[PDB]
């Protein structure tokens, strides 16, 4: 709807160890500056909290 | 601990490098002082060292 826009993630930006990152490709994390989204590849299943 | 997660652990040439190198990533308490240069290894990541 054009209100805000989510942006990519830089290496200096770090994950939060809270949830169980099993079978993911896109999670959000609101930040002090903006909104950050992370992605993986197709077939690249996310089965651990690591990057 | 350092492990290649493929064909088991890292090499001696690798683990000796990974206290001097700048491509094998890792968790915290390993980047503040030991300097994870966090090479953006999209494919075929080097072996990760954690606690």
């Amino acid at each position: 709807l054009g209100m805000l826009v989510v942006k990519k993630a830089k290496g200096s930006d770090m994950i939060v160890p809270g949830p169980s990152y099993k079978g993911k490709v896109l999670f959000e994390r609101p930040t002090f500056d903006g909104y950050v989204g992370w992605g993986c590849g197709s077939g690249k299943s996310r089965t651990e909290s690591g990057e | 601990v350092c492990y290649k997660e493929g064909t088991g652990p890292c090499s001696e040439s690798e683990e000796k490098a990974c206290k001097t190198s700048g491509s094998c990533r890792g968790d915290m308490q390993f980047c503040k002082v030991a300097g994870c240069e966090h090479g953006e290894e999209a494919s075929e990541a080097k072996c990760r060292c954690s606690l």
